[PDB]
């Protein structure tokens, strides 16, 4: 600290101290306390007063991996005089944000990224803040939104449906979309129909670019259609027509292309939730979500799905000169192997039909 | 697609105006444009992606005042006279009608110029003017050159946006017709 | 940078209506005075943007799809029909047309309207920093059956506040002008004072004009070795108008005429380089650069030089010019100035002697010699500043100054005169004032376009007293100037 501390205006000199200081510090609860109160207490103050300083960002981080981290340092230990020596580090911030625009909160922001768990200091602010970042223009949603966002996080989700209603759409902009993206943590929030309005642009804008956003996204709206989950209940039958609307995303989910892991989890959620435990019936209804599609090799899907369901492993337990020893291979040893050769083999082809004699033995017989 | 529904009807709906809507329109689909990129398929499925929004915006923002899109231009005309490069050629139709088109959009800098823009304007006009050029033509250039060396032949205007001021000089200069040759360098 | 201010009237039921009164609803009386600050900013024409917006009422207008609401407008700087095209909101006719044809009244909540106009504040797409606010209610009662609405009232406020945004209720004559002080704070948010009434608002702002401005900052160099960067500051221009647009005819529209020049010889043109910068006399035409001009200006460069120190009384008025407007020496930048100004000022004006210097204005010009008064610094409790601390940028006289003035004899007057002459005037006197001092008539046109803004009769036609008023003239003073009259003389005038 004292090697470090007493930085002061447009003093570059914080920069190792600092780098240093946070990584120092994130060692593991600083042992027989930092003595950043302890040998004098308002070495605080400086490091604050120094996250202050400038324009020149190099505090945030530093401040940040301090500040963060100093909450989640003090729960393990005495918790006390970390405490309020934030809320002075918010005065600092009260200011910055009222003092001018953009540097000031977006850094106090990126900081805050480690700062959360006690809110509205920044919050009640942020409410305009963001939105008017917006009108502030490019990466603000970004770091802006990013922080806010993850400011929002448990117990605010009321008025979501309208500090978030002033924009998402107002960007198709892209790279920041991991917020759009992250925002919905919402299990039994917005539940009305609030939020189907909300889900609008769900596939709208995930579409075309790289589909890290998709991933997620639909990964969530497994989370919500559980929360929507339709078994003769009647929560309402616009509730279902999400349910089912949903459904029709959700399917648009079954359909992978480049990432295998799309249809992987897709499906194996589709096993233990849209699908039974069952061979036959699943080959029913099976076709039951093939209807909206519209859209192709499909088939393959289907069939491959039920040749890992149909056997599971009743495969190999139960399987049907060096050349008289080939002879017992080609006399009795086992037909077991074929299964997933076919499978595999018969995944990635074209027309192919033996699908179609599962299906008819699948049902006609 | 994508980049023509996309960009003719929500850049169609921004007829209301659009502000940012338009711009990062504009940009996504855009600057997505050709990050996006592949022979045949996204190679000339652009060729007419471009060559449909040249039929647009020359339409679009010709008609727009400034406002927001002054701005709409600076996110385009950077777009365009980076698309410029895009072709080399097959430019004739979108070499002509861009070549009275930024010739409008001069024009377009005409009704206002300076501010912040007008400069983006009339200079992303600039390397939108050459690079564009492959000689080719005669007097649908000379005809443009001669009231452009005109239009920088006087005007006091920024510090910036000055290149404009010796713009075309030379540029007129690889447009070979005497007459106004002979007028240049007698007035240059 | 260029700000909010915020017009609102708040609704619970009777608000719009008279309360049965037989003047008018006090909502009402808010409805001119939305009219008398965006009007306002038509004169002071402020790139501050101005809101007008209702609330708790029957229909809606806004973007936040709640009960009891109605924008009227997004914050602007003003328009001529958005004057007219909120001037239908007077007039009993107007004033139900107004409420039914857009609803009137039902219910509120509070802070709800406080996120509402705030979310106004979400507006800003521009550089403001003013967040000013005010509410038009009679409300002696926010509510009693929820508290929980009170609480929101406490809660949702000190949020709002501390958003640095700024309401509060001037004192708009519920009975007593109000009777009400009780709960009241949540409801509400350079020595001066405070009024409860539009009146002050409407003749003050009558010809008002800019605030926020200081720009081109120029230096002194005190000696060759020694630094203060030194701030332009105009206290005003001797402010006049933006002047007249150029807009044709039919078209309405802005010219953008151009010009240049055309050979006026032959039809050719002309360039800067074809001509010069000519002076000429009897025979002799003599033509030197538009360059060679500007630089035979050039001596040293923009800044100013500490010239030295005078008798501040040495000059009072045997003299005077075009003015100082007030440059405050910066120290921010350059400090110590703090103290070295500082003390500067204060001995050198106990010294009663000043800093001559050297003016050097923008781009260079010729500089000219122009004394520096120090200027004192003056604040009461509350610090009224009439001085603030700086210089007096004091011209120095020239020959031009003195280029001609007459001297001849005078014949003077007798002690008889004066022991009248005296208290005469102080009949004659009047203690004057900082304020309410103008050149009107020009004010008068931004009248006649407050018509088109109003689109209207005739104007406000109000009133300064630039011209002396009879009844106290033949009042205070009487007729004495008789007794004056016939003194020396029988005047025939």
């Amino acid at each position: 600290f004292e090697k470090f501390s007493g930085k002061d205006p447009n003093s570059k000199d914080n920069s190792v101290g600092i780098q240093l200081l946070g990584i120092v510090m994130a060692n593991d609860l600083p042992p027989y306390d930092p003595q950043c109160g302890i040998q004098s207490s308002e070495y605080f103050q400086a490091l604050v007063n120094n996250m202050s300083f400038v324009r020149y960002k190099e505090v945030y981080a530093a401040a940040a991996e301090v500040l963060g981290l100093i909450l989640r340092y003090v729960m393990e230990r005495k918790n006390i005089l970390e405490e309020s020596l934030c809320e002075l580090v918010a005065k600092q911030l009260k200011q910055h944000q009222n003092t001018m625009e953009d540097k000031f909160i977006v850094c106090l922001n990126k900081v805050t990224k480690s700062f959360p768990p006690l809110a509205d200091r920044f919050m009640n602010a942020v409410f305009f803040l963001l939105p008017k970042f917006h009108g502030v223009l490019k990466t603000l949603c970004l770091e802006v939104v990013l922080c806010r966002v993850e400011g929002m996080t448990e117990l605010y989700f009321q008025l979501k449906s309208k500090d978030f209603v002033q924009v998402m759409r107002h960007r198709d902009d892209e790279r920041q979309k991991v917020c759009l993206d992250i925002i919905y943590k919402m299990m039994p929030k917005l539940k009305p129909v609030e939020l189907r309005e909300l889900l609008n642009p769900v596939v709208e804008f995930v579409s075309h670019p790289s589909t890290t956003c998709r991933e997620q996204m639909y990964n969530i709206l497994m989370w919500i259609h559980d929360n929507y989950r339709d078994p003769e209940s009647e929560t309402d039958n616009d509730s279902q027509e999400i349910f089912k609307l949903a459904k029709d995303v959700l399917i648009q989910g079954l359909i992978d292309e480049n990432p295998g892991l799309q249809l992987i989890i897709r499906n194996f959620w589709s096993h233990e939730t849209r699908l039974p435990s069952n061979t036959l019936d699943r080959l029913l209804a099976l076709n039951s979500l093939y209807s909206p599609k519209i859209e192709v090799h499909f088939l393959s899907l289907a069939t491959n799905f039920l040749l890992e369901m149909t056997s599971m492993s009743p495969d190999y337990p139960n399987p049907m000169s060096y050349r008289h020893g080939d002879l017992p291979d080609i006399q009795i040893k086992h037909s077991s192997l074929i299964t997933p050769l076919q499978a595999v083999a018969q995944r990635d082809p074209i027309i192919a039909k033996q699908l179609f004699s599962s299906l008819f033995s699948g049902i006609l017989k | 697609c994508s980049l023509l529904r996309l960009q003719e009807t929500l850049s169609a709906a921004d007829r209301c105006g659009a502000a940012l809507a338009g711009h990062q329109l504009i940009r996504g689909l855009g600057q997505e444009c050709v990050l996006s990129s592949s022979p045949a398929v996204l190679a000339l499925q652009t060729s007419l992606v471009f060559s449909r929004d040249f039929g647009l915006l020359v339409f679009v923002r010709k008609s727009l005042n400034s406002i927001e899109f002054r701005e709409c231009r600076e996110e385009i005309l950077k777009f365009l006279c980076i698309f410029l490069e895009k072709m080399g050629q097959k430019i004739a139709p979108y070499s002509v009608e861009i070549k009275n088109t930024c010739t409008s959009v001069y024009t377009k800098d005409r009704a206002a110029k300076c501010k912040i823009p007008a400069l983006d304007l009339l200079i992303k006009l600039l390397q939108t003017f050459r690079s564009s050029r492959l000689m080719d033509e005669f007097k649908i250039g000379e005809l443009f050159s001669k009231f452009y060396g005109e239009l920088a032949l006087k005007k006091k205007i920024p510090d910036t946006v000055l290149e404009k001021v010796y713009e075309l000089l030379g540029l007129l200069g690889e447009v070979h017709p005497s007459e106004m040759i002979n007028n240049a360098e007698n007035l240059f | 940078g260029r700000d909010s201010l915020i017009f609102l009237v708040d609704a619970s039921k009777a608000m719009f209506e008279s309360q049965s009164e037989d003047e008018l609803t006090p909502f009402d009386m808010s409805i001119q005075c939305i009219q008398s600050v965006y009007i306002s900013k038509i004169i002071s024409s402020d790139r501050d943007l101005l809101a007008v917006v209702f609330y708790g009422t029957e229909k809606d207008k806004n973007s936040v799809n709640f009960k009891n609401i109605y924008v009227l407008q997004e914050l602007d700087n003003p328009g001529a029909k958005r004057i007219l095209e909120l001037d239908q909101f007077k007039g009993q006719q107007g004033q139900k047309r107004f409420q039914d044809m857009m609803g009137h009244g039902s219910d509120y909540s509070l802070s709800e309207v406080l996120w509402v106009c705030a979310n106004l504040f979400s507006d800003v797409q521009f550089k403001m920093s003013h967040k000013r606010i005010m509410l038009f209610t009679n409300e002696d009662n926010p509510h009693g059956n929820d508290s929980a609405k009170a609480s929101r009232a406490r809660t949702k406020a000190g949020d709002l506040r501390d958003t640095g945004i700024f309401l509060d209720l001037m004192h708009l004559k519920k009975p007593g002008g109000f009777d009400i002080s009780l709960f009241y704070r949540d409801i509400i948010s350079v020595h001066f004072e405070e009024s409860s009434k539009l009146e002050d608002l409407l003749r003050k702002v009558r010809a008002k004009e800019t605030r926020k401005r200081a720009l081109s900052r120029l230096k002194l160099k005190l000696n060759k070795d020694i630094v203060i960067s030194v701030g332009i500051y105009n206290l005003v221009q001797k402010a006049l108008k933006p002047p007249p647009i150029k807009l044709y005819r039919e078209t309405n529209e802005p010219v953008k005429t151009k010009t240049r020049t055309f050979n006026t010889s032959t039809g050719g043109l002309l360039l800067p380089s074809d001509t010069k910068r000519s002076q000429i006399y009897g025979s002799r035409q003599i033509i030197l650069e538009k360059e060679e001009t500007e630089e035979l200006k050039r001596f040293d460069d923009p800044g100013l030089m500490l010239m030295g120190f005078k008798p501040l009384v040495l000059l009072k008025k045997h003299h005077y010019l075009r003015p100082s407007l007030f440059v405050y020496p910066e120290e921010s930048l350059v400090i110590g100035s703090s103290t070295l100004f500082s003390a500067l000022l204060i001995k050198c004006l106990e010294k009663e002697v000043a800093a001559l210097c050297r003016y050097t204005p923008r781009r260079n010009i010729p500089p000219y010699f122009v004394a520096l008064v120090p200027q004192e610094e003056e604040l009461d409790d509350q610090k009224i500043q009439v001085t603030p601390p700086g210089f007096q940028l004091v011209f120095l006289p020239f020959a031009d100054d003195k280029r001609k003035m007459p001297f001849t004899e005078k014949i003077m007057a007798t002690p008889e005169q004066v022991g009248k002459m005296k208290a005469i005037v102080e009949k004659l006197r009047f203690t004057y004032r900082s304020d309410s001092f103008e050149n009107p008539v020009l004010q008068q046109h931004f009248r006649n376009l407050e018509a088109l803004a109003l689109d209207l009769m005739e104007p406000e036609q109000a009133v300064d007293l630039t011209l002396p008023k009879v009844e106290a003239m033949n009042k205070r003073l009487g007729s004495l100037v008789d007794e004056f009259k016939e003194l020396v003389y029988p005047p025939d005038y």
